[PDB]
């Protein structure tokens, strides 16, 4: 059976603009700016090799945003800054201030009695 | 019930750090918790050690690791920089301290010698 | 975890072994030993459509070590807040008085307990 695929759409909110990205799933772009993924052919980006957090998650580690004209890109997503604590078998990391924080959670606990 | 009703040992379970206690609010089909946590920062680098022989006995610390001043070897908790000095009553005392790897050298400060240095000299 | 932690490569604990868990840097997919066992002991044209994950093994394989080495080299205090270092030696006394046992019991026992811990890996 010739080939097929779902359409998804890749875009920022429309209150930034106008511009899209175009992802074609489990089918490569020889049958349709060209970029290909694992996930299959996504038309109206540029690749970059800068590591961001992700914005929207595509598939296969890639992840597309809009930054600044201004165009849609994509790259391979990162995982935080990269770091590392020096080790020894006469060191330790032990704090001297502090701070107090409040983080917010919320947590659903009921729905309307529909009947 | 572990988070409001009391105190949690369970860490990352309410908000991010160690759990302090919390507050419920009302909210629409839901609930939302204000959780307070112990977040340290501002650190600095300590030269560490396992324990400390003085007399031929080892000791180990009650609580909290010997730690650093600059090149001196003084003593606080694992959780907060305070330090003090090396007492008796802030250590034990159990075996030889030469099956102990990676022990330093330290003099012991005891309490109960000046106060008896306080008689000896009338 | 919030940041991404890389092992030392300082291979000095105290006794305990670990390199059948950290990655070996070799490897073109950054993985261990076990994962590895891990990895090979798991064995159209109607709408099905595989969607395949957002995070693909080696990501999962990055978290993991990142975990790891954070709770070799920081105890739990990188659960918390900031990492903060320790000896590994430090960290299993930490431990050991958590559950009612001295810790002059480990540094007493020490190369004992990284024998039973390694033959246990
Ligand atoms: C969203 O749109 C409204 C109306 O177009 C505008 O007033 C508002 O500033 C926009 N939000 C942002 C973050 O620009
Ligand atoms: C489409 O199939 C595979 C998968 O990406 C690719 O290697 C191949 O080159 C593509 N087909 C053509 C004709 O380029
Ligand atoms: C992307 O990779 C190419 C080589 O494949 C390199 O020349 C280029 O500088 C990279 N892009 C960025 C933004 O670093
Ligand atoms: C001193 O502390 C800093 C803070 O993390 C650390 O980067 C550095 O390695 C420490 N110095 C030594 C000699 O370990
Ligand atoms: C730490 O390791 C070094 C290896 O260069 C060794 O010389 C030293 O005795 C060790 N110190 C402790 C406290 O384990």
């Amino acid at each position: 059976p010739c080939s097929f695929g779902g359409v998804s759409v890749i875009t920022p909110g429309t209150n930034t603009s106008n511009q899209v990205a175009v992802l074609y799933q489990g089918v490569n772009c020889t049958e349709v700016n060209v970029f290909q993924t694992r996930a299959g052919c996504l038309i109206g980006a540029e690749h970059v090799n800068n590591s961001y957090e992700c914005d929207i998650p595509i598939g296969a580690g890639i992840c597309a945003s809009y930054q600044t004209s201004q165009s849609i890109i994509a790259y391979t997503m990162s995982l935080g800054a990269e770091n590392s604590v020096a080790y020894s078998n006469n060191s330790i990391a032990i704090p001297t201030n502090f701070t107090i924080s409040v983080t917010t959670e919320i947590l659903p606990v009921s729905m309307t009695k529909t009947s | 019930s572990e988070c409001v009703l009391g105190q949690s040992k369970r860490v990352d379970f309410c908000g991010k750090g160690y759990h302090l206690m919390s507050f419920p609010q009302s909210a629409p089909h839901g609930v939302v918790f204000l959780h307070v946590t112990y977040v340290p920062a501002q650190e600095k680098n300590f030269t560490t050690a396992p324990a400390i022989c003085h007399d031929g006995k080892a000791h180990f610390p009650r609580e909290g690791v010997f730690v650093s001043n600059g090149t001196h070897w003084f003593v606080t908790q694992r959780n907060f920089y305070e330090p003090q000095i090396i007492t008796t009553d802030n250590t034990f005392v159990s075996g030889n301290c030469d099956v102990v790897i990676g022990i330093v050298n330290n003099t012991v400060y005891d309490p109960l010698q000046p106060e008896l240095d306080s008689f000896k000299e009338e | 975890v919030k940041q991404i932690y890389k092992t030392p490569p300082i291979k000095d604990f105290g006794g305990f072994n670990f390199s059948q868990i950290l990655p070996d840097p070799s490897k073109p997919s950054k993985r261990s030993f076990i994962e590895d066992l891990l990895f090979n002991k798991v064995t159209k044209f109607n709408g099905l459509t595989v969607l395949p994950p957002l995070l693909t093994d080696e990501m999962i394989a990055q978290y993991t070590s990142a975990l790891l080495a954070g709770t070799i080299t920081s105890g739990w205090t990188f659960g918390a807040g900031a990492a903060l270092q320790i000896p590994f030696a430090m960290q299993m006394a930490y431990r050991f008085n958590g559950i009612g046992v001295t810790q002059n019991v480990l540094y007493e026992n020490q190369k004992l307990i990284a024998n039973q811990f390694n033959s246990a890996i």
